[PDB]
């Protein structure tokens, strides 16, 4: 058994591999979530298209249960094995309890396991970000964000990956209960939030939203490209 | 018998360098053309015209061998003929020097009256008499072939509006290489020194070397440019002797701008003919680490260092005081790809079927380099078929040639 | 070498006969240009021959400490080559890896660097010759440093019987020598 | 505009009257080294050249019969000859010693003066001439360091008396070490500024020499050089380029500077008394430094540059932000506490960027968010290339 | 690096548990106060986003009914030394039908940190110090009781101890503040002026948290409406 510690303390009082985890976070796509109303948005940019890859396969938006999905943000062999011990334990949770897990729970639960890999012998750290949405059992929308660290917190609205910064400082100056009066104001807000680092455009946008007593849908070029040209259209009077 | 004891404080020249000598008037402002100006400007012809009255009384009345050409054609009597260079190896007193012949022989000799006694500096070129060694005169040192090297005589033609993406970049390399010199008010004005150094670090490709080259275009200070693998020397010693001649070179030549471009390189790369191993490296490491903040007041030198292996260098080295700013040259995004085809496009004429859109997603790591390459290649594959316009198919085997292969 | 003649033309004798041809292309003269194959390929006879033809004075840089008191007394850059290459443009400096790390590829990079933009004076072309083009450096296999890559690959079956046919003129030959079955007699050999 | 054409009329008359002042004064080659006339001596050095005739370097080597009325000077002059002279009459024959260079005339080689010992033009350039413009002011949080730096370099020589009385032999050397930006050579140039004897500087990659057995020689001129004077200081700044610890890799691995190290040694500590020389090295790397240079009588006092508390960083936000234009409320305490383990580099480069977001916001006030964001971009953005976490484990 | 885990250094300081020490200086100001009306614990939650809920920031924990904790440095490792808090407790209720002594669950939460190394130990063994400080505040027998936990395992009573950025400014305030006959109520207080002191942002009901546990009552997070009733003040 490979029984080494790995992430130990800088003479500082710095955990630089937890560092170095979240440096892979900052070079993954960026993960937009919103928390609305009555809706969850999970925006994620996509990285190169191509024309020869298979979209279905490569995707950053998965759904942990019926009520709760992920956006993640780092290294996505990683994440998939983040995804799938949550999963795990979404199930083994709604065996015993008898209820569908809460947002609360899971992103503690993927906290737990991600700081149980920043102080176990041999393992190195999670190099992933997630951006956890849902909804509890009273309809309540939560949007949770975790750390290769091991910290959650609950936001409004938030970003991770490369353009988190930027993002995240568009989120914070137009996220307003106006801005998340209707649903389809909610999703123009992640497309608008994403179109601040995505260079190209919708074609670089993938989108996943949630409502309230609904399955994740994930939506298609189509209605995003939709939506685009009513964020492009509203640019025009503004003007 | 006692020693000589001198009357000049200390062994080393005079620090200020290429002055106006005499011709130092007082600055006379405001330079608006107004009456106070030329009041203060009258000012100065009043005593001149003194100046000029005084000095020619006496010189009428003084004796024919005491006049300036004659004492002049007496300095030469005295220098005689030939003038046999030397160097200085001690100032015992101040009309007193221990100097050195070419063949090795020294020799305590007197130093002449007209010699300029502030230009004396121990290892300094002195003139001396054929016959009897006396110092007569100091040597003019020539440019050394070596400060020849790191000078940019001409400023390279690359401005910053061939720059495209970087306005960041431009915009923090400017405060502390360029703003400081135009402006230097505001730093005066707000308490600050300039940001003492600057490190370039990105991927390859990114314009870590454009941008110092936009900086020595539009720059007035010399321009000092060593790569790092030239500080790997052949011989023991010589590395750090060498990086402590660059820096001198620098506060001759001051204000300048020193460029270490692939300073990275002097410890990724192991060459044999460096005697010392690591172990030498880190000699000129150290001395590195003093030119850039150390025992010696720094004058007005501002070091651009730049590399793609920033992980590889000492912390020791970039820490702030010695580099201030440490800025990040990222590959370009769909925007700036864009930007820098159309810099490399723009002299270029181009066939209507092409499109630089399809262009921009070449490939996923695309730098400027590998944009301008598709470029230079595009044209090349024209010139061959003899053709002026550069067609799409042109940039597709300009493709295939660069990226691939 | 009929094709490497036309490359290395295109890269070292237009730029400095024809500069308007790469001006009107609005494209950057090229500099660098690195020729790798096996050993006795003609690497070096062709480098010398497009120095012979265009007049540009030939520099072999080896690296030699014989030769550096014509260098400079100074020796301490290799940049120092410059001084005498700027007097005697156009020039062409030439660097052979016979083949720590490669010291005729540190000299590469520092032409190459100072040739890059640093350079005032026009018409100093600079020409590297490996044996193997995997093993250079990533700094030199960037794009961008050598304008071009000319290869010289052993001469086929045809191509020995031109060097054959070259050589073999400054001997008292026979009458009725088959030069073509010497060379069909010397699969995989160098010039 | 209206005196424009009487100020150019003045200013060319200026400028005419200027050149023909130098006409008959005369300020011109200055390239074969010629002093103003001013200065100009021609009757007095037409005496010395006849008066004072040029004198040969030479070494005396041996005083044969020196008790006898007829004592006989071997002297050994450079690469000319060796010549067995007599002695000058205008000089005593106990002032010249075996060993000691002398002046020897060209015509019969007669001793006529004796001459400093031979030290080299690199070795005399290390001595400060021009103080630094950094006083122990600008250095804080390094109160108890400073002290303890004075009392042994500083007290010792500007009050000698307060040590004969008592009987105390003040320690002869400190040693400073700690991580960079930590403050080493900033109190070593205060002490430069402050020190009235003379001030060596010497680094220590300025040891390092092509040729064997060099390296040592230096250090011999330096401490030759250092005892002609009554009181003097050596600071070997980044003594670690040559004070490494000696070691045998097979091969001759650092047994150069090794040795150079062991001159360095030598000359502390050894046979000889070493003088009123009190040394002073500074490093970062205190762990790579030989026992034998890290013992007391070489370097008595360790003194160490931690990296600064609450109250030195503090300290030292208030030096650097001193002659900014910051505004009214800057929490320098707040501040300080936003960088738990920062150099006092960082702190005066959070200064200088504080205000360089000022200067980018056209504004002639640097806030306290201009400060917050400088901490930012200092000590957290730029926290990757931080030598600091590397370095406490080598100090 | 080349040195393990458990390495001295020559000054007899365990390297790792020194450089835990430096984490919390990291880590948020909080401040505990004892008094014999009860305990005060405060912590500033360092907001850094609006768009951050400040409510996920639980950094005030119930330990149990009558003991809770405060936490500083590293948040995500104090949530292995809380948990086990929490199971040491209702342990000893199981074992004993009685609330275990804050003193006790201090001295079972330390024995967790030093049980760390590289070699020789089980699968489930930690690799590095627990870079957190805990200030336990709870009532038991011998009353209201403050105790302090750092990463080395050493845990003391404390009358009023802060932890985090601030713990020398707020720990000499503190001092000046502190007698040990002054109600709950002037802890809360004097608790709240000197965290508006040392926090960077401006103090108000979001940004902080407030919990005590008197004698007779439970331990109690302070509501917003119950923070601005003592913010309203100073
Ligand atoms: N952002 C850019 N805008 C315009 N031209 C660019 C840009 N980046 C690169 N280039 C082009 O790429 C060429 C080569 O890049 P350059 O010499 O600046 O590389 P560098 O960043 O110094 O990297 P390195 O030395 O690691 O290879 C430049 O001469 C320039 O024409
Ligand atoms: N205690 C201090 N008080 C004020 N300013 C300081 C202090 N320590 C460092 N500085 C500032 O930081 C700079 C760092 O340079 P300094 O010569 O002090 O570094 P050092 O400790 O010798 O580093 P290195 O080990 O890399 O040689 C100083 O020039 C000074 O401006
Ligand atoms: N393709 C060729 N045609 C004619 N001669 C050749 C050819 N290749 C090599 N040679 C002969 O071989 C000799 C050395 O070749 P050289 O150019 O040094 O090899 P390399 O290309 O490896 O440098 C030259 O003198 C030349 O006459
Ligand atoms: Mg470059
Ligand atoms: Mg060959
Ligand atoms: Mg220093």
């Amino acid at each position: 058994s490979y029984d080494r510690a790995i992430t130990v303390f800088s003479p500082d009082g710095h955990l630089f591999q937890v560092e170095y985890a979240q440096e892979a976070v900052k070079k993954g796509s960026t993960a937009v979530g919103v928390r609305g109303r009555d809706i969850v948005v999970l925006g994620v940019e996509k990285k190169s298209v191509a024309k020869l890859q298979d979209e279905r396969t490569v995707r950053k938006i998965c759904a942990l249960d019926d009520n709760v999905c992920m956006a993640f943000a780092g290294l996505t062999a990683d994440a998939r094995i983040v995804i799938n011990r949550a999963r795990v334990e979404c199930q083994s949770h709604r065996l015993t309890v008898e209820d569908p897990v809460t947002v609360e729970y899971i992103t503690r639960y993927i906290a737990s396991l991600k700081q149980r890999y920043t102080q176990s012998n041999g393992r190195r750290p999670f190099g992933i970000s997630a951006l956890i949405v849902g909804f509890d059992f009273d309809g309540t929308p939560r949007l949770y964000q975790t750390d290769p660290s091991g910290t959650y917190h609950a936001w409004k609205a938030n970003a991770i990956g490369r353009g988190a910064k930027s993002v995240r400082e568009f989120l914070e100056k137009n996220y307003t209960d106006e801005a998340i009066e209707t649903d389809d104001l909610t999703i123009k807000l992640v497309i608008k939030a994403l179109l601040e680092v995505v260079q190209s455009g919708g074609k670089n946008i993938e989108l996943a939203v949630m409502r309230r007593d609904q399955s994740l849908k994930i939506l298609n070029p189509e209605e995003i490209e939709k939506y685009v040209a009513e964020i492009e259209k509203e640019k025009e009077e503004n003007e | 018998y006692e020693p000589p004891v001198p009357t000049r404080v200390g062994k080393k020249k005079k620090k200020t360098k290429g002055p106006d000598a005499a011709s130092k008037l007082p600055l006379v402002t405001p330079h608006t053309q107004c009456r106070l100006k030329l009041l203060k400007l009258e000012r100065i012809k009043d005593y001149l015209l003194m100046e000029e009255e005084f000095i020619r009384n006496q010189e009428q009345m003084k004796p024919l061998e005491e006049k300036q050409e004659e004492e002049r054609s007496k300095v030469d009597d005295l220098r005689g003929t030939p003038m046999s260079v030397g160097t200085l190896e001690e100032i015992i007193d101040d009309n007193h020097a221990i100097v050195s012949t070419s063949v090795g022989s020294e020799h305590y000799v007197s130093i002449l009256s007209f010699v300029d006694k502030d230009l004396l500096e121990p290892g300094c070129s002195v003139l001396l008499n054929h016959k009897v060694h006396a110092v007569i005169g100091v040597l003019m040192d020539d440019t050394d072939p070596l400060v020849t090297v790191m000078k940019v005589e001409k400023a390279p033609q690359e401005t910053y509006a061939d720059i495209g993406g970087l306005d960041n970049q431009i915009q923090e390399i400017k405060e502390s290489v360029e703003l400081p010199l135009t402006h230097p008010e505001y730093y005066e004005e707000m308490g600050i020194k300039p940001p003492k150094g600057v490190i370039l670090y990105g991927p390859p490709g990114t314009g870590k070397t454009l941008l110092a080259k936009a900086v020595a275009n539009q720059t007035s200070a010399t321009f000092l440019r060593v790569v790092g693998s030239e500080l790997i020397q052949k011989y023991l010693g010589d590395g750090p002797k060498l990086v402590r001649e660059l820096f001198r070179v620098a506060e001759e030549h001051a204000p300048s701008i020193v460029f270490i471009d692939e300073i990275d390189a002097i410890g990724t790369k192991r060459y044999d003919s460096n005697s010392g191993g690591e172990r030498e490296i880190q000699r000129t490491m150290l001395e590195l680490l003093n030119q850039l903040d150390g025992f010696d007041s720094r004058g007005d030198v501002k070091v651009i260092m730049a590399t793609n292996r920033i992980e590889t260098l000492d912390p020791a080295l970039i820490r702030p005081g010695r580099i201030d700013r440490k800025i990040e040259f990222p590959l370009p995004d769909e925007k700036t790809k864009k930007r820098i085809f159309q810099i490399h496009t723009s002299r270029m004429t181009l066939a209507d079927d092409v499109t630089l859109d399809d262009l921009i997603m070449a490939k996923d790591d695309l730098s400027g380099a590998d944009i301008k390459a598709i470029c230079t290649e595009a044209g090349l594959m024209a010139l061959r078929e003899r053709r002026m316009k550069v067609t799409n198919e042109d940039f597709k085997k300009s493709k295939e040639n660069v990226l691939y292969k | 070498l009929d094709k490497q003649i036309k490359e290395i033309k295109e890269v070292i004798e237009l730029p400095v006969k024809h500069p308007e041809l790469f001006e009107a292309l609005g494209i950057a003269q090229p500099k660098g240009v690195l020729l790798y194959g096996p050993p006795g390929t003609g690497k070096t006879l062709l480098a010398r021959a497009v120095a012979h033809h265009t007049d540009c004075t030939f520099i072999r840089v080896s690296g030699s400490e014989l030769v550096q008191k014509f260098i400079g007394e100074g020796a301490r850059m290799v940049r120092e080559l410059f001084v005498m290459a700027r007097e005697h443009a156009p020039s062409i400096i030439f660097m052979d890896e016979i083949d720590g790390d490669s010291e005729v590829q540190r000299t590469m990079l520092e032409l190459l660097n100072q040739l890059d933009g640093f350079e005032a004076t026009k018409n100093i072309k600079v020409i590297m010759a490996t044996n193997r083009i995997d093993i250079l450096d990533s700094a030199l296999l960037r794009p961008g440093r050598i304008d071009r890559k000319i290869e010289f690959p052993p001469p086929n079956e045809e191509a020995r019987l031109d060097i054959l046919k070259i050589h073999s003129r400054k001997m008292n030959l026979t009458r009725g020598i088959n030069l073509r079955k010497i060379a069909e007699l010397m699969p995989g050999a160098s010039g | 505009s209206t005196y424009s054409r009487q100020i150019k009329q003045v200013e060319d008359d200026i400028q005419q009257l200027l050149k023909k002042i130098n006409e008959l004064t005369g300020i011109k080659e200055s390239d074969t080294g010629l002093a103003p006339p001013a200065l100009w001596d021609l009757a007095a050095d037409k005496q010395t050249l006849q008066s004072e005739q040029p004198l040969q370097v030479a070494r005396c080597t041996k005083i044969i019969n020196a008790d006898s009325e007829d004592p006989k000077y071997i002297i050994n002059v450079k690469q000319f000859a060796k010549f067995v002279v007599d002695l000058s009459d205008q000089v005593a024959p106990t002032d010249i010693e075996e060993g000691m260079r002398v002046g020897v005339d060209r015509n019969k080689y007669q001793i006529h003066i004796p001459l400093p010992p031979k030290i080299d033009p690199t070795v005399t350039m290390m001595q400060v001439e021009e103080k630094p413009d950094v006083t122990y002011s600008d250095v804080g949080g390094c109160k108890e360091q400073i002290e303890k730096l004075r009392e042994v370099v500083e007290t010792p020589l500007l009050h000698p008396e307060r040590f004969v009385n008592l009987g105390i032999e003040p320690p002869k050397g400190v040693l400073l070490f700690g991580p960079p930006g930590t403050g080493k050579t900033l109190c070593a140039r205060a002490v430069a500024n402050r020190t009235d004897a003379c001030f060596i500087r010497v680094i220590g990659s300025e040891l390092v020499q092509k040729y064997v057995g060099e390296g040592a020689r230096m250090v011999r001129e330096l401490f030759e050089m250092a005892r002609t004077k009554k009181a003097c200081l050596i600071f070997f700044d980044e003594i670690d380029a040559i004070g490494g610890a000696r070691f045998d890799d097979g091969a001759g691995g650092d047994n150069e500077v090794q040795r150079t190290m062991l001159e360095l040694i030598n000359q502390l500590d050894g046979f000889d008394p070493r003088g009123n020389i009190k040394v002073l090295m500074a490093t970062n790397r205190p762990d790579t430094l030989d026992p034998a240079l890290m013992r007391p009588g070489r370097l008595d006092r360790k003194i160490e540059f931690s990296l600064p508390d609450l109250e030195g960083r503090t300290h030292i936000f208030k030096i650097h932000a001193r002659s900014m234009s910051v505004e009214r409320d800057i929490r320098f305490e707040l501040l300080a506490r936003l960088c738990p383990n920062s150099t006092g580099a960082e702190i005066r480069s959070v200064c200088t960027e504080a205000g360089m977001f000022a200067i980018r916001a056209r504004r002639k006030i640097a806030t306290e968010k201009d400060f917050l964001e400088a901490v930012n971009k200092v000590i957290k953005s730029y926290a990757k290339f931080s030598a600091t976490p590397r370095y406490m484990t080598y100090n | 690096y080349d040195r393990g885990v458990n390495t001295f250094s020559p000054e007899g300081r365990l390297f790792q548990v020194e450089y835990a020490i430096e984490a919390i200086k990291l880590g948020s100001t909080a401040i505990g106060i004892q008094t014999s009306e009860g305990v005060c614990l405060a912590v500033e939650k360092r907001i850094t986003s609006p768009l951050m809920e400040p409510s996920s920031i639980e950094k005030i924990v119930e330990i149990d009914a009558h003991i809770g904790c405060a936490m500083s440095g590293l948040i995500a490792d104090a949530k292995t030394l809380i948990d086990k808090a929490r199971v040491e407790t209702q342990n000893h209720w199981f074992t004993y039908n009685e609330t275990m002594t804050v003193e006790s669950v201090t001295q079972a939460v330390s024995n967790l940190a030093l049980q760390f190394g590289e070699e020789d130990a089980d699968p489930g063994a930690m690799s590095r110090p627990f870079g957190v400080a805990l200030l336990f505040g709870g009532v038991d027998e011998k009353g209201p009781q403050l105790f302090h936990m750092d990463p080395s395992g050493t845990f003391v009573q404390c009358d009023a101890r802060a932890i985090g950025s601030a713990s020398e400014g707020a720990q000499s305030s503190l001092q000046e503040v502190y007698h040990k006959s002054m109600t709950l109520k002037e802890a809360i207080k004097s608790s709240l002026i000197i965290l508006k002191q040392v926090m960077e942002e401006k103090l108000n009901a979001t940004n902080i948290e407030l919990a005590t546990v008197q004698p007779g009552q439970n331990f109690h997070m302070f509501t917003k409406e119950e923070l601005e009733e003592v913010i309203k003040d100073i």
